[PDB]
Formats: C-alpha cells, sequence, structure tokens
RNA sequence: GAGCAAGAGCCAUUGCACUCCGGUUUGAUGACCUC
C-alpha cells in the first residue's frame, strides 16, 4: 500500500462502482483487472487493503504506472465485492468504461493525484 | 382420468431450468396439435411437473397415449390427464 | 455404415439454434453421453444437424429408436454420419 | 497450465397449478465450460 485514503473519497468511488455499472463496464476480480490494465482499457482500478496474502494485488500499481492508469485503495474487499454486485469479496476492480459518469470519475482522479 | 384439454405431467427432471423445460415440452408435444399454454414452475410444491393446454382434447389424448413413459432429459415421463380445467378452458367453456 | 455420430435432416426451420440444440438434447440424451451437437449455419442445408455421442452404441439406439419422430411436428429423417462430416463441417462454417 | 468470467455441489420434496412461498455449503484469492 503506497499511500493513505481518506474514508469518504472511498465511500464516494464505491457510490460511483454501484453506479457505474448501470451506464459502463466494470472489470471484476484480479486477473480480470490485471488483464484489462495490461491491454490499456483500464481507465481506472480499485485495491482493496486487506487482501491475505497481499502478493494477489501486489504488483497492480507497479503495473497501472506503466501504464498510466489511475488507482485507489479502499478499506474491506467486502466491501468492493458488494460494490461489483457479486456475492463473494472482491480485491480488485477496475472501470475500463463509463460514459454517464465521467466528470464525476474525473474529478475522482484530480483528488487522487493529490498525494 | 377424465379427458381435459390440459395434461399433467410429472417425473420430470428438476435440476432443468424453466424456460428450457417449456420449449423442450413444447418441441415433443406441439406435435400432437395446437398448445395454448405450457405452465412450469419450480418452488417446492410445483417443481418436476408441469401442465401442457390443449386447444382441443383428442389432442390431449394422443399426447397423453403417445408419450407415456417417454425418457425427457433420460427421466420417463408420468402423464395423466388434469383434475380439473385449466383458466382459460374454463373461459372459453365458458364456465369460470 | 454405423458411427458415434447421427445426422439428422427435415428439421424444422423456424427454430432458433440454442433452443434448437437443447430440445435436440432433451430428447436424445436417454440414449448416452453426447460429447456435442451441431446445427446447420448454411442455406443448404437449411434444416440439418449432427448429434456427437461418445458410444457407437448409442448413435444405434438413437436412430433405431427415434426415426420419424415428430420433433416440432416434422418426423426426422436420421441416418449415420459419414465419417469426419461433423469435425470438417465445424472446421468450415457449414456447421 | 492457458483461455473464459458466474455459477457449481449437497440435503429435502413424486408434489394438480393458473400473482408469488424449502434448507444448506462453496465460488472474483476464479464456478460451470474450452484447449
Ligand atoms: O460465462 P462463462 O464463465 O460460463 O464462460
Amino acid at each position: 500500500v503506497r499511500f493513505e485514503v481518506p474514508e469518504d473519497m472511498q465511500n464516494e468511488a464505491l457510490s460511483l462502482l454501484e453506479k457505474v455499472r448501470e451506464s459502463g463496464k466494470v472489470k471484476k476480480g484480479t486477473n480480470e483487472t490485471t488483464k484489462a490494465v495490461e491491454r490499456g482499457l483500464a481507465k481506472l482500478v480499485y485495491i482493496a487493503e486487506d487482501v491475505d496474502p497481499p502478493e494477489i494485488v501486489a504488483h497492480l500499481p507497479l503495473l497501472c504506472e506503466e501504464k498510466n492508469v489511475p488507482y485507489i485503495y479502499v478499506k474491506s474487499k467486502n466491501d468492493l465485492g458488494r460494490a461489483v454486485g457479486i456475492e463473494v469479496p472482491c480485491a480488485s476492480a477496475a472501470i475500463i468504461n463509463e460514459g454517464e459518469l465521467r466528470k464525476e470519475l474525473g474529478s475522482l482522479v484530480e483528488k487522487i493525484k493529490g498525494l | 382420468t377424465r379427458p381435459n384439454h390440459t395434461i399433467y405431467i410429472n417425473n420430470l427432471n428438476e435440476k432443468i431450468k424453466k424456460d428450457e423445460l417449456k420449449k423442450s415440452l413444447y418441441a415433443i408435444f406441439s406435435q400432437f396439435g395446437q398448445i395454448l399454454d405450457i405452465l412450469v414452475s419450480r418452488s417446492l410444491k410445483m417443481r418436476g411437473q408441469a401442465f401442457v393446454i390443449f386447444k382441443e382434447v383428442s389432442s390431449a389424448t394422443n399426447a397423453l397415449r403417445s408419450m407415456q413413459g417417454f425418457p425427457f432429459y433420460d427421466k420417463p415421463m408420468r402423464i395423466q390427464y388434469a383434475k380439473t380445467d385449466s383458466d382459460i378452458i374454463a373461459k372459453m367453456k365458458g364456465t369460470f
């Protein structure tokens, strides 16, 4: 984990996930997300902070940085699992299309660019 | 045991999803005359069974006679007439 | 000449392919394992199919039993597929 | 292992409907499926 993220910023990003499933396209789970990034389809990825073992998502920051993809941390992976609409935990996700919620996502990106 | 426009079928394969079940039933049974509807549920009380609503009783009879014990999804159909008229049939009669 | 695969024609052409595959399965699973089911995609070749079982006996029982069965209200013509005509069909888009 | 990306087991029920009603374990830390 590279930087700290305030709670409200997360909660916002999760709301934005659940919403963006309605108009955009989401890739859920770490293998799909890594693939999405490698193919440069990733608009922004989500990483959970309670992944055990950490080696599962540990390569996402480096890989996003190499492909110029913004990325945000969220506390719980059960939360992330709920946010993407599945019946199990989720460790990492990625928005690869949004349409409706462009400016919202946009605004979140610079907030992440803070640190 | 008294002839009805509707045949009641059971001993069906409970693993088959509902829409598929309706369409497969309609294949094997549209054979016998016009079908007004096919009714399927997978609730506790209604699983494994189906109702096929023929427009004509003759159709019903030939279906029942011709398909009795037929291995549908590898599992022998038990067919018998429905105990009472399906609502659409009653409406047609017209009682209801 | 007996095969583990039967060829069917006089199928009903106003039936979409997924439903067709499933219904075919519904009526043929009773004779044994089915490796695959292919329906025609061309227009030549408009109402045709291959059902590929695993065992030749399966295909033989199926052929005897279902000859002329009025599937979607049209009695099937069923025969043994010629050797490799199914994989050759799948390799092209004839299907 | 590669590909795919959300279902897959078990227990119970043989049950006559036309608005709808069992339980349980597992699966994005990757199920059925393809090679
Ligand atoms: O959608 P899939 O996982 O059944 O291929």
